[PDB]
């Protein structure tokens, strides 16, 4: 439980897979050229999560899929682009149409065969392989469709291994087609199925929060993959740093887990920084404690008041009073228990890391496993169901091979996904 | 990436002519196919152009016509060089406004070649994206020849797209009384084999010409220029790179909610004569889109239902003025959806100004928008074909051409069934539920 093979997948995968590999390099001490320019220790303590050796300097453990060699180059022209192996860069020069039978049934699987050989060659340099990762779009053609093919693909070849995925949610506010409910539904019927735990980025979430909490009047992407990319740095801060709690993917997977089709997470954090330079608010404890578990810092158009939460992982970074911080996160519980399921014994974690993220003192990610989840798939369910009664757009999916009864599978499924989550919504202690 | 452009009949080749003229005063190629040096520099534009060792841009299109007049002024004009000219195939005899003329007699004794020619410029080609077909409505080539080789293509090229755009008949410069006949054929036999089909009126054409442009008869050029505007607009997501540019291929999936129902109506703006002084903003050129006077097929979406409305801005636009705009016409005008569809916009941006023929009659503009809207009201320009159709069909008049050149006259049934069931398909999408 030691190496992560980490995998970008689609236009959004790559997207905010780059952003996030940007962020990690800096808070590891590593240029672009691969060189260790960092002084604390604690950064090279776990490097091999991550990154490989050259020995000629450290070298991210990342493949970079697309069935669109448009993504290929935008990211080598990046800031970072020059630090990824050459030879995992895996790309087609068709396109996927923003379809995810494309991608995962129709010329996705005529590419999925060159991602596992780059996979299988990065699996043979490690001593003993923890997990995968997994960055892409739900709403999309590649990231979906292939996404999900890929994760079934390294299913069957390593059923050993965690699989881990951070997919982002389609929403109309920031759309780009209008089979993004079809390609979400195929796709939530994969993750729920294949995925050991998931990470849901809204962007509708994402979205809302530029805008009414940042006050940008216009988000651009890179106003939302900037707080992807912090997300994603602070639910991965236990897993490059040492840390004692929810060390490796398993043990994460194993407290956050209770039944296997519900491990989608959703995930928050604090506090919320525009893309300027710096705030000078300087977060005491008790404010991070709050803006933490306040629906205005979710990823996730859910309301935390509308469900109860099963499972509960709190990162603080910076230096702080732990002790301060456990009498917060034990506050916040007892005078909030109707939101905290209590058939689970101590369902909240709370872990430490003395290094922030470059740009702040003092920050705190949550990631929960809360029934009020179940909102978010209701609402692309709303959506899936509003086309699919009449069969609109259908066509581009059956002339890829895609049966009929595959959308009402997938649908059916989604719809179990929310009553289950709602199920265990409504269960007592008694 | 690259994007054969095929030309059937003097619509689509004088079409062709005024297009791949836009196209290379927008590209800054010159006649002889030489472009200066780049002094990379984004050099997109490769998907419709390809390149000779010496440096010499060639463009993948093919000119065909049953007839050697039309396409020998192409290789004697201004553009000789610029096309080789194993692209540039004719017939003697042509169709003589006989759709079966081109698609059963005449038309299968050229079609081999054809297929071709078009094979060499498919196998140039590192991945190819699909067809443009460019074609008339009434024309025995445009019509039969056309149906014929998209019958082909199918069988080839069976995984690549393929887009026609369609011209329209109008009685104002109709050259054939049997229009409605080759109309109606046509669009039976090529409904299967086409993805997406923009539909010309040349009637919208000509009144825009005489409303906006001040002309008192339009000629063929004042018509092909005017379209050659709007098939640039269309095809500039192809041949440009931008940061908003969205790609067409990425429209066709919002346009096209069934396969039957693949013709969008496009709406261009603004069309300004070279005459007075003038700047109009996005909001003007946006709400221009929503006046059925631009349009160029004449039909009212007042009186039906939307399934998509693309906006393909090009110019000097912003998006938040874009976004200002379509929320105040959004809420000023009337614009019903069907209630299965997601109501939303899709807006594409290409910051290169609107390229003009210089001397021509199009005024450079600062911004201009063509917007790609999926209406049910198209289904009135099926109406007026299908009357005219049933007219002369009832008394079986000029019949006895098409059945004296190969084709069964139970064919014309089977064409006017599938536009009854095109026409009843319109009229069930636009319900609720
Ligand atoms: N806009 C425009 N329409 C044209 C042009 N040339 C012909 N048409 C239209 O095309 C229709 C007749 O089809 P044509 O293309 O002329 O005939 P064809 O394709 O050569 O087929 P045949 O002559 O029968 O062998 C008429 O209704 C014309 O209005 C043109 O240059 N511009
Ligand atoms: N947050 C975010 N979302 C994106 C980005 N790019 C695309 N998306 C979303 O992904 C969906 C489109 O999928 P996309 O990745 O572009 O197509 P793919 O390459 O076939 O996977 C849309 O719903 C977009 O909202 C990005 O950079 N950031
Ligand atoms: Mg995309
Ligand atoms: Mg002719």
């Amino acid at each position: 439980m030691r190496e992560i093979v980490h995998i970008q997948a689609g236009q959004c995968g790559n997207q905010i897979g780059a952003k996030f590999w940007e962020v990690i390099s800096d808070e590891h001490g590593i240029d672009p050229t691969g060189s260790y320019h960092g002084d604390s220790d604690l950064q090279l303590e776990r490097i091999n999560v991550y990154y490989n050796e050259a020995a000629n300097k450290y070298v991210p453990r990342a493949i970079l899929v697309d069935l669109e060699p448009g993504t290929m180059d935008s990211v080598r022209s990046g800031p970072f682009g020059q630090i990824f192996r050459p030879d995992n860069f895996v790309f087609g020069q068709s396109g996927a149409g923003n379809n995810w039978a494309k991608g995962h049934y129709t010329e996705g699987a005529e590419l999925v065969d060159s991602v596992l050989d780059v996979v299988r060659k990065e699996s043979e340099s490690c001593d003993c392989l923890q997990g995968f990762q997994l960055t892409h779009s739900l709403g999309g053609g590649t990231g979906s469709g292939m996404g999900t093919l890929l994760i079934s693909k390294i299913r069957e070849e390593y059923p050993d291994r965690i699989m881990n995925t951070f997919s982002v949610v389609p929403s109309p506010k920031v759309s780009d087609t209008v089979v993004e409910p079809y390609n979400a539904t195929l796709s939530v019927h994969q993750l729920v199925e294949n995925t050991d735990e998931t990470y849901c980025i809204d962007n509708e979430a994402l979205y809302d929060i530029c805008f009414r909490t940042l006050k940008l009047t216009t988000p651009t992407y890179g106003d939302l993959n900037h707080l992807v990319s912090a997300t994603m740095s602070g639910v991965t801060t236990c897993l490059r740093f040492p840390g004692q709690l929810n060390a490796d993917l398993r043990k994460l997977a194993v407290n956050m887990v209770p039944f296997p089709r519900l491990h989608f997470f959703m995930p928050g954090f604090a506090p919320l920084t525009s893309r300027g330079s710096q705030q000078y608010r300087a977060l005491t404890v008790p404010e991070l404690t709050q803006q933490m578990f306040d629906a205005k810092n979710m990823m996730a158009a859910c309301d935390p008041r509308h469900g109860r939460y099963l499972t509960v992982a709190a990162v603080f970074r910076g230096r702080m009073s732990m002790k301060e911080v456990d009498e917060q996160m034990l506050n916040v519980q007892n005078k909030n228990s109707s939101y905290f399921v209590e058939w689970i014994p101590n369902n909240v974690k709370t872990a430490v890391c003395d290094i922030p993220p470059r740009g702040l003192k003092m920050s705190a990610t949550f990631i929960g496993n809360s029934t009020a989840i179940q909102e978010l798939f209701k609402r692309i369910s709303e959506q899936f169901t509003a086309m699919f009664r009449r069969k609109a757009f259908l066509h581009w999916y059956t002339g890829e091979g895609m049966d009929e009864m595959e959308f009402t599978e997938a649908e059916s499924n989604m719809n179990d996904l929310v009553s289950e989550y709602q199920q265990y919504q409504d269960a007592t202690a008694d | 990436r690259e994007c054969i452009s095929i030309h059937v009949g003097q619509a689509g080749v004088q079409i062709g002519n005024a297009c791949w003229e836009l196209y290379c005063l927008e590209h800054g190629i010159q006649p002889d196919g030489q472009m200066p040096s780049d002094k990379g520099g984004g050099d997109s534009f490769n998907t419709f152009f390809s390149e000779t060792g010496a440096g010499k841009h060639v463009p993948r299109a093919v000119f065909v016509d049953l007839e050697p007049t039309v396409i020998d002024e192409v290789r004697t004009g201004t553009y000789r060089q610029l096309f080789h000219p194993e692209q540039l195939i004719t017939g003697k005899e042509d169709a003589a406004n006989n759709y079966a003329r081109g698609h059963y007699t005449i038309g299968k004794e050229i079609i081999d070649l054809v297929l071709d020619r078009i094979r060499k410029l498919a196998d140039q080609c590192t991945g190819l994206q699909g067809f443009s077909v460019f074609h008339s409505f009434g024309g025995g080539t445009g019509s039969g020849f056309t149906s014929l080789l998209m019958e082909r293509l199918s069988v080839d090229y069976g995984k690549k797209s393929k887009l026609e755009f369609s011209i329209y008949p109008a009685p104002q410069v109709s050259t054939a009384v049997v229009e409605p006949y080759n109309s109606i054929l046509t669009t039976h036999t090529t409904l299967e084999h086409s993805d997406c089909a923009f539909m010309v009126d040349n009637e919208a054409i000509y009144d825009i010409c005489r409303r906006n442009l001040d002309i008192e008869r339009p000629t063929y050029t004042n018509l092909n220029r005017l379209i050659g505007q709007i098939v640039s607009s269309i095809t500039a997501s192809l041949r440009f790179d931008g940061a908003l540019n969205v790609d067409l291929t990425e429209f066709q999936t919002n346009l096209v909610p069934y396969p039957r129902a693949h013709f969008p109506l496009a709406t261009y703006a603004p069309v300004i004569s070279a005459e007075k002084a003038y700047q109009l903003s996005v909001a003007e050129i946006t709400n221009a889109c929503f006046e059925p006077a631009n349009q160029m097929v004449k039909c009212d979406p007042r009186h039906g239902k939307y399934m998509a409305c693309c906006l393909l801005y090009r110019g000097d636009v912003v998006p938040k003025d874009v976004n200002a705009a379509i929320a105040t016409i959004k809420t000023k005008r009337t614009i019903q959806f069907v209630d299965w569809c997601p109501t939303g916009f899709k807006v594409g941006i290409n910051y290169e100004p609107p390229t003009v023929v210089p001397g021509g009659d199009l005024a450079k503009v600062q911004r201009a928008v063509c917007m790609l809207s999926n209406t049910t009201a198209i289904a009135e320009a099926w109406a007026r074909l299908d009357h005219k159709f049933d007219l002369m069909y009832a008394k079986r008049a000029f019949v006895h051409w098409y059945v004296g050149e190969g084709m069964e006259e139970g064919e014309f049934s089977e064409a006017r069934e599938d536009m009854a069931a095109l026409e009843k398909d319109y009229e069930e999408v636009g319900v609720d539920s």
